RNA sequence: UUUUU
RNA sequence: GUCGACGUACUUCAUAGGAUCA
């Protein structure tokens, strides 16, 4: 019997499953025998199962993991054609499907699959496509060493220990790390990995011992750190000291920014809470369990029944002890098939309306309704080509689960007989603009 | 002590009654003087008494109820100190029938009036039709 | 010069606009049937309400709200329309009952501290 | 369960 | 004639709304 991690492409929920090992496999365990003297191998199995259930050999590992990485780097090297590339067994066509659409998402490739200058720049890095375009943007408000510190906690795995696998000892770390935000499993990586910088050399196996936290994964996360931090340096202009790790708290400015910027990786991994758009089909109580709450995630393929595209939160993010109604839209790193065979997802950090607009515009996620009219909402018209005017920004790509955002004041101009979005504007500019026109 | 059963046997004449800032508005509404139709109303001397939370209340209403502003600051109305932050004039005039059992109020508010009059021994007038009228009273 | 052929466009423009406005101003001023205007009006307040374009009341600007509303008791079944309605049996149809309503927990609201 | 520049 | 119209006198049906709690 093995363990092993099946990936459901059609809804992007992972699943742990116990199942028969292959043949090959089973033969390789009996050869751990033999080594040093003559042995025996007892298999807790009748051999009319080996014959019949076993697989020959299990299934390559190409198909049955994500392609995003692999394709960004074969078009790195100009292999355009993955399709025709001579793969010893080809991938899935769905998987590089799903593979280029994020990468499309993110900005990698354009709409006709060529790397983009972005793409380019991303494939320098040793990391997946996603947790690149997380350090791309990083570069605003110094803020690069805390995306630096998450984008290597993800990229290694969570240091943390989870309840299941242990009572106020372990809450009473948990709230040292989760005082940067109330909303967001991101920065609670980001606390522990930047409060280790303080942590001299030799306290720092009695730090990870006494947060329950995984010795191995922070030191390598510190590795890694090291090996971004001195890419970026010297690929921007190189030695790096521990002091350079070394990072005081972010401000609140820099706070909202991060979620910006780690939205920026996750724009396709935003789920919105389903009472916000089937209130008839999820009716949320006072007494429900934020842990039972209903979530939708974006681009989810739509089934008769809704209730079968719902998400809940996971057991172990920090939103099931918030004692308040969740936020209104979520990110999430991945879907887990939890043992009542309803899907979890993994919170990154919560996100507001405007903002999600506002990163989703430079993406394909990001439609604009006609422009609103009535008090207060109307269209101010500067000249023939170009006007201002209020707009319901649609996100999500009709097969799918889209929804609308919040109305946005907007700057449209006509091009080309079409209606574009330039920038957007506050209330505060909205309303001195149709001043303006009035004197 | 100065209440027997429901009944007060503290208030007697000459009356100390507290105006509401909504009682103005009716009794100009209805063309009734303040302190003459309390005076035919309980056939009595009445001191009509305004205290700084109704009094900033009325402050805050606007040019519109400059009439109201003028007949409450006339000489024969006294005034009547506040010790407390808040300007909410019903809570004020709730707390002070509680302290001390000799004084009228003067209102139109139902709610108010429901509070008033869960209290005991608490005369409640009010300005209803063309006149006004006074409801626990016996002494009429 | 040529641009004043400019400027003549940018005017027919501007007119052929301001046309078609009233064109569209002027047929919806004419329907005045209370479900189409019902539905115009909550989606309305919807759209203001998700853009917040209407600023937040600050504490002084409720307790004036609430003084008036006291000076005057508007929002009682005292009103005119109110009594009329309650008087003559009109108010148990269903529709009739909920613009009663209505403007009683709109009364209720300016009362709230 | 594994595991990677 | 269990007749039509009108006049008169009656009967009846349409009342719940918000907040909290379980
Ligand atoms: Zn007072």
């Amino acid at each position: 019997r093995s363990k092993e991690r099946k990936y459901n492409e059609s809804n992007g929920v992972q699943s742990f499953e116990v199942g028969w090992v292959s043949k090959a496999s089973a033969n390789q365990r009996s050869g751990r025998a033999g080594r040093t003297g003559p042995g025996h191998c007892y298999r807790l199995y009748s051999s009319a199962v080996f014959e019949h259930d076993f697989e020959q050999f299990s299934k390559p590992e190409i198909l049955r993991m994500p392609v995003e990485s692999i394709v960004l780097q074969m078009k790195s090297m100009a292999i355009h054609n993955i399709i025709n590339f001579p793969f010893p067994t080809p991938p899935d066509r769905v998987a590089l499907s799903k593979a280029i659409q994020l990468l499309q998402y993110l900005g990698a490739l354009d709409n006709k699959e060529m790397i983009t200058e972005d793409g380019k720049k991303m494939s320098l890095f040793p990391l997946s496509p996603r947790f690149s375009k997380m350090l791309l943007v990083s570069d605003e408000k110094a803020c690069l060493p805390y995306i630096v510190a998450i984008v290597s906690a993800l990229s290694v795995g969570d240091p943390f220990i989870n309840e299941f696998e242990l009572r106020s000892k372990f809450y009473k770390s948990r709230s040292q790390f989760s005082k940067l935000d109330k909303f967001s499993d991101v920065f609670r990586l980001l606390s522990v990995v930047s409060a280790m910088d303080y942590v001299p050399k030799e306290q720092k196996e009695i730090f990870m011992k006494k947060n329950f936290l995984r010795g191995k994964l922070m030191e390598e996360i510190v590795k890694l750190r090291k090996q971004l931090m001195y890419i970026i340096k010297s690929n921007t202009s190189v030695v790096i000291r521990n002091e350079d790790l070394k990072s005081d708290i972010p401000s609140v400015i820099q706070i909202k920014l991060l979620k910006q910027m780690i939205c920026a990786g996750f724009v396709d991994h935003v789920a919105v809470r389903a009472d916000v758009l089937f209130p008839d089909d999820a009716k949320i109580t006072n007494r429900t369990s934020i842990i039972n709450i209903p979530y939708i995630p974006v681009l989810a393929t739509r089934t008769p029944n809704i209730e079968d595209c719902f998400v809940y939160i996971h057991p172990t993010s920090i939103l099931n002890n918030l004692g308040e109604m969740p936020p209104k839209y979520m990110l999430y790193y991945s879907l887990h098939l939890g043992g009542n065979n309803k899907t979890r997802m993994n919170t990154l950090c919560d996100i507001a309306s405007t903002p999600l607009a506002n990163i989703a515009r430079k993406g394909l996620l990001l439609t604009y309704s006609k422009p609103l009219t009535g008090q207060g909402l109307k269209t101010v018209n500067l000249s023939p080509t170009e006007r201002y005017c209020y707009v319901v920004p649609r996100f999500g790509s009709d097969l799918k689960i889209g929804w609308d955002l919040n109305p946005i004041a907007v700057h449209q101009k006509k091009q080309k007989g079409q209606w574009t979005v330039i920038k957007f504007i506050t209330r505060k500019g909205f309303q001195t603009i149709t001043g303006e026109e009035k004197e | 002590s100065a209440l027997f059963f429901q009944y007060n046997q503290a208030i007697k004449p000459p009356y100390q009654v507290l105006i509401d800032t909504n009682f103005i508005n009716f009794s100009i509404q209805k063309k009734v003087d303040i302190v003459r139709g309390m005076m035919d109303c309980l056939l009595a001397k009445c001191n009509p008494l305004i205290t700084d939370c109704v009094m900033a209340e009325l402050e805050k209403l606007g040019p519109k109820y400059r009439i109201a502003l003028k007949l409450a600051r006339d000489p024969r109305i006294k005034r009547l100190s506040c010790s407390h932050k808040g300007t909410y004039a019903d809570d004020c005039l709730v707390h002070r029938v509680l302290q001390h059992k000799c004084y009228i109020v003067a209102t139109n508010d139902a709610g108010l009036k429901q509070r008033i009059r869960k209290i005991p021994g608490i005369p409640l007038m009010s300005v209803g039709g063309h006149a006004y009228v006074i409801e626990k009273l016996p002494d009429v | 010069p040529e641009e004043m052929r400019k400027r003549t466009t940018e005017m027919r423009l501007m007119r052929e606009l301001m046309f078609r406005e009233e064109r569209k101003a002027r047929r919806l001023k004419k329907i005045k049937s209370k479900t189409y205007r019902k539905i115009k009006k909550k989606e309305l307040m919807k759209n203001r309400e998700l853009a917040a374009v209407s600023s937040d009341e600050d504490n002084e600007d409720h307790d004036i709200a609430r003084a008036k509303e006291r000076m005057t008791l508007k929002h009682k079944t005292n009103s005119k329309w109110a009594k009329d309605m309650i008087k003559h049996g009109m108010t148990n149809d269903a529709e009739t009952r909920e613009e009663m309503e209505e403007m009683l927990r709109q009364g209720e609201r300016l009362k709230a501290k």
